RNA sequence: CCGAAACCCCCGGGCUACACGCGCGCUACAAUGGGCGGGACAAUGGGACCCGACCUCGAAAGGGGAAGGGAAUCCCCUAAACCCGCCCUCAGUUCGGAUCGCGGGCUGCAACUCGCCCGCGUGAAGCUGGAAUCCCUAGUACCCGCGUGUCAUCAUCGCGCGGCGAAUA
RNA sequence: AAUUGGAUUCAACGCCGGGAACCUCACCGGGGGCGACGGCAGGAUGAAGGCCAGGCUGAAGGUCUUGCCGGACGCGCCGAGAGGAGGUGCAUGGCCGCCGUCAGCUCGUACCGUGAGGCGUCCACUUAAGUGUGGUAACGAGCGAGACCCGCGCCCCCAGUUGCCAGUC
C-alpha cells in the first residue's frame, strides 16, 4: 500500500464540499483506511481597486474578494483504489491534487 | 531593380567568370572585387583580399 | 529607395511601456499583473464573469 | 505558479473566448459558452437561440472556430459542440443581440422596443425592461424606458436573480446603447 | 482632418525648467527629550529568474556560498508605540535636517540632466505662526508602526492591517 | 528649442498618471523611411531584400563613390486603403463624480373637475424613510428605501500533522 494525499481546493463554497463529503463517503467502505477530510486556510486573495475611470471627485473604491480554499485528504489505499475514487463528476473549478508516497 | 548587370565574359563555344570565387566559404559565391576589399553575395560578410 | 526591416528596434527591457493589456493594447495605463494583464477599467467589466465578488 | 494564480488564469481564458464568439455569432444568436478544460481537447460550448448558422453554411464556420482556438491556447484539438439555449427568450444576453440587429434594420424605437417586450413576457417574464441610452436621432443624451412588471430590487441578491443583457447597436448617423434586463420568475 | 506627412524609425533633450502665487500632504520647532543597552509583545498580507533560512567576507550599503518554499507545515520578520537602568542637563543647542566636498554599493546598455542607500566632513530656514479655513462623533478620532498594489528604479502617494486609546455632542 | 495634452467653483489642483532616466510619449532637434486593392504604362536585358571599403553619419549600406550575390515581379500617380494618443465628450455607447446612501416617482379601478388636472401620494401623530399609526372620497400595487448579501461579538456540532512541559507512565 501507499499513502495517498488528496490536496482539493476549489474558489467557492457549494462545490468543495460536495466533492470532500462525497470522497469521504465511497472511499470509507473498500480496502481504504482514511483520515478525515481537513479544512486548512481561505488563502484570501484582495484585489484593492480604483472605480472611477476619471480618478475624480470622490472615487469609491472596489474591494475584492478571491477566496480559494484548501481540504486535504490522506488515505492509504492502492494506485487503482485511488482511479475508483477519482471517478466522480468533479465542480468545473475544482483541483485535485495528489502525491504518492509509500 | 537594377540593369544592366551582364558582366560574365564570353568566349567562342565558352563561358568564363569575370569575377572572384570566395576563399572562406566554399565555392558558388561571387566576390565583390573592390581590388582591396571583398563583400560577399549570399549573406554580407567584412572580407579582405587573400 | 532600400532600407532594411522596422518593427520597432529600440530597448524596452522594463517599466510601463514594456507592458500591454490583451484587452484595450496599451502601454502605460493599467496593467494588473497576476496573470491578468488588463486595465483598471476592463478589469471592473470582465470581473462578474471572472468570479469575483463585489462584496466587502 | 499556484493554486491561486491558476484559477485566475483560467477566468481569463474564458474571457478572451467569450468576447470574440459573441462578436461573430450575433448570426446566429449568442447566448453562453460552456467551457469544458481538460489536458486532451478544450471541449467550448457554444449557445446560440440557432445551430444552423454556427455550423456556418457548409462546415466553414465550425472548422473556423476549430481554428482561431488553435492559436490563443495550447490545446491544439479543441472540441467544438453547439448546445441550444432552452429559453433563448428567458436569456436577456439573446434578447440584446435580437433587438440590436432590429436597430441596426432601422426599426421605429417603440415599435422595436413593444414586439421584445411581448416575446419574452408570452416567454415567462415575471417583469422585463428595456432601456435605449443614444442620440435618440437628434443630438440630445436621452434614454427611453420601456416598462413593465417587476424589477431589480435592493443589494445583490437583485443582479443575480435576474438576468441583463447588453449590446451596441450600431448606426451610421451615431450610435445607440441597447441594454435589456429581464426577471425570470423566482 | 492628415497622407514621406498631424504618419514611421531612431539617438539625444524635454515632462525633474523658476522671480514668484496657491491647493493637498509629509517632516518639524526638544526634557511628555536624545544616546546606549536590556527586556515583553501583533495583524493583513506578499513570495519562482521570486521570498530568501543559515554560514561566511565586507564598517555598511552589498557581495560569495546555500537549506526550505508554488505554501495553516518554509521565507520576508524585525513590529513600532512600551518600560527599566545608565550617560546627557534646555541652547537655535547633542534640536532640525536643507545645502555642498569626497569615498562607496545597487539595478539597467545606460541613473550629468534625473535614482536611492551607507560612512566622514559640511550644517541652512524654523524657537509654535494674521486675516481666513478644513476634518470628524467610539474601538471612532487622536496616536504608533506593519503590509500590499502598481512594481528594476523615483512612494513625504493610493489601498489595507493591527498596537494605545479619548473629548463633546 | 520643447517644458506633450487634458481637467478649472462645490463637482479642476496626491486629478486621467495603480510607477516619466531610454522605453513610456503624444513635445522639440537632427539623421534616416514604409503607401494596400483595383486602372493606367513598366518586367528576367537578374531584386523589389542583403553588402565590404572609404567619403559622409551623434549611430543605420543610411546616404554617395564603388563593385556584387541569392533567386525570382513591383514604382509613379489616379480612385481608394492600413496607420494617426489628430480634432469634435454641446454628435455619442460605456462608466463615473456631485445633488443624494437623500426621500421621491408611478399605475389600476373608483371618485371629482367643461378642461389642463385633481383626488389617492393630502391631514393629524411618528421615523432615516410615501416608515408606521389614526383620520379622510378611496381602495390596492411596483420601483425606490427596507429587509436581502458580505463582515463583526458569544456559544455548539463536524475536522484536525496549526496548535502545547494543557495532561502524561
Amino acid at each position: 500500500m501507499q499513502k495517498a494525499r488528496i490536496k482539493i481546493a476549489s474558489t467557492n463554497v457549494r462545490s468543495l464540499d460536495e466533492v470532500a463529503n462525497q470522497i469521504k463517503q465511497i472511499a470509507e467502505r473498500t480496502g481504504v483506511r482514511m483520515s478525515g477530510p481537513i479544512p486548512l486556510p481561505t488563502k484570501r486573495i484582495r484585489i484593492t481597486t480604483r472605480k472611477s475611470p476619471d480618478g475624480e471627485g470622490s472615487a469609491t473604491f472596489d474591494r475584492w474578494e478571491l477566496r480559494v480554499h484548501k481540504r486535504l485528504i490522506d488515505i492509504e489505499a492502492d494506485e487503482r483504489a485511488m482511479r475508483q475514487i477519482m471517478r466522480i463528476r468533479v465542480p468545473e473549478d475544482v483541483t485535485i491534487e495528489i502525491e504518492l508516497i509509500s | 531593380m537594377g540593369q544592366k548587370w551582364k558582366l560574365y565574359e564570353i568566349k567562342d563555344g565558352k563561358v568564363i567568370r569575370k569575377n572572384k570565387f570566395c576563399p572562406r566559404c566554399g565555392p558558388g559565391v561571387f566576390m565583390a572585387d573592390h581590388g582591396d576589399r571583398w563583400a560577399c553575395g549570399k549573406c554580407g560578410y567584412t572580407e579582405w583580399k587573400k | 529607395m532600400a532600407k532594411a526591416d522596422y518593427n520597432k528596434r529600440k530597448p524596452r527591457k522594463f517599466g510601463k511601456g514594456a507592458r500591454r493589456c490583451i484587452r484595450c493594447g496599451q502601454y502605460g495605463p493599467i496593467i494588473r499583473i497576476q496573470g491578468l494583464m488588463l486595465c483598471r477599467h476592463c478589469f471592473r467589466e470582465v470581473a462578474p464573469k471572472l468570479g469575483f465578488r463585489k462584496y466587502e | 505558479m499556484a493554486i491561486e494564480r491558476y484559477f485566475i488564469r483560467e477566468a481569463v481564458r474564458e474571457m478572451l473566448i467569450d468576447e470574440f464568439l459573441e462578436k461573430e455569432l450575433r448570426r446566429a444568436g449568442y447566448g453562453g459558452l460552456d467551457i469544458k478544460k481538460t489536458p486532451l481537447g478544450t471541449k467550448v460550448i457554444i449557445f446560440a437561440a440557432n445551430p444552423g448558422y454556427v455550423i456556418g453554411r457548409g462546415g466553414r464556420r465550425i472548422r473556423e472556430l476549430t481554428r482561431i482556438l488553435e492559436k490563443q491556447f495550447g490545446l491544439e484539438n479543441p472540441q467544438i459542440e453547439v448546445e441550444e439555449i432552452k429559453n433563448p427568450y428567458l436569456n436577456a444576453k439573446v434578447q440584446a443581440v435580437r433587438l440590436a440587429q432590429a436597430l441596426e434594420r432601422g426599426i421605429h424605437f417603440r415599435r422595436a422596443a413593444y414586439a421584445a417586450l411581448r416575446a419574452i413576457m408570452n416567454n415567462g417574464a415575471r417583469g422585463v425592461e428595456i432601456r435605449l441610452s443614444g442620440k435618440l436621432t437628434g443630438e440630445r443624451a436621452k434614454s427611453i424606458r420601456f416598462y413593465q412588471g417587476y424589477l431589480a430590487k435592493v443589494g445583490n441578491p437583485a443582479e443575480t436573480l435576474v438576468s441583463k443583457g447588453y449590446a451596441q447597436a450600431l448606426l451610421k448617423l451615431g450610435v445607440i446603447g441597447v441594454k435589456v434586463a429581464i426577471m425570470p420568475p423566482g
